[PDB]
């Protein structure tokens, strides 16, 4: 995996939520990752970034903020890649997104409500996802 | 006005599976039962990720255990 | 074999209330809704628990907002 | 009722009346735990087994665990005043007691009831356990789905 020999990341490979624990649901937030070990990169808006626009609209905060705050959180070898520059964010992203801010999501898939992000929080967010092809993630219901 | 209340009952789906199954054939048997893409698709077992190219008895995955799926949307 | 797969969809009950209800009365409406008896109902909104002799403007719970149930069954 | 009136002045409880997931912090249910309690501060009194112990006995039959050890250990866990109160001669055990259980005994238990199935304990657990309850009157909890 990148994010092994990640120069910006340190330590060992362990679960999200085992690094940032908070109460997410469950295994949401199981997947890989590494302890942010430089400072923010500054690495430029991906161009399929209709998951900030979502949380942006929800939030009101602006994508460029959210978007650094990716980056103190997560390495660069899980911001930019092949699957960002080509499909785009993810649900993990928004899972240490919601983390950051301290809101939980609610998914509405094409298969029914998902949630994501603590649920030791007061902000409750909703967006919709499409399969597609492609898929798209829009905010609202 | 008009609120909204979110029930804490919980959807099971029943597989029959054969124990050399791969993951990716449990996940194809998903999509066909639910129409979720495999894509989508993250199963995990006793608290570990399962990985695709294993298969159920690498996990020791007995008859009537229970896996837990999780969807991973991306998209715008 | 056969194996059980939990799905994470979580499923959504939609009701009519006014600010003034109190949540006895918001439990009365989900009984009529899904068959609960109010006694083993739990509802949690922003991290606390409601208490019954309370109102949804107590709470400041605006329209379009979702509350949390939770089942608690004794019995043987 | 949300607060067990005599748990406030319990003698064999301490501390701050907290929510259960607080006091012992665990991957549980969302909101499952969120029951307020206090801290066990002196030792097993060796209450006697309820009259309506449908829940030991469910939970006995899953786990293979005698309803007296059962039992026990929620008397270190839990303060008297949430273990033999009103509800416990009258009604029984609960769920809240289930989830107790499911975290000293490290299970998470599904609960199939009349409306559909429900899951108590945390997460981060292998052994997994079914327990069937019933709306009635009167209402009984049951070993499997």
């Amino acid at each position: 995996a990148p994010l092994t020999n990640d120069p910006t990341a340190i330590g060992p490979v362990l679960p999200f939520e085992e690094l940032h624990p908070r109460r997410y649901p469950e295994n949401t937030a199981t997947f890989l990752t590494r302890l942010r070990s430089l400072p923010s990169n500054h690495l430029p808006q991906p161009t399929l970034n209709c998951l900030l626009s979502a949380v942006s609209d929800q939030t009101k905060v602006s994508e460029e903020h959210l978007w650094e705050s990716l980056q103190t959180i997560l390495p660069d070898s899980q911001l930019s890649n092949e699957e960002t520059n080509t499909l785009g964010l993810s649900t993990e992203h928004l899972t240490a997104l919601a983390h950051l801010y301290n809101f939980q999501a609610t998914v509405y898939s094409d298969r029914g409500p998902i949630l994501f992000g603590p649920s030791d929080t007061i902000k409750r967010i909703d967006i919709t996802h499409t399969t597609g092809p492609p898929s798209h993630f829009s905010p609202g219901k | 006005m008009q609120i909204l209340v979110r029930t804490p009952f919980v959807q099971f789906i029943t597989l029959e599976v054969e124990p050399s199954d791969t993951i990716e054939n449990v996940k194809a048997k998903i999509q066909e039962k639910e129409g979720i893409p495999p894509d989508q698709q993250r199963l995990i077992f006793a608290g570990k990720q399962l990985e695709d190219g294993r298969t159920l008895s690498d996990y020791n995955i007995q008859k009537e255990s229970t896996l837990h799926l999780v969807l991973r949307l991306r998209g715008x």
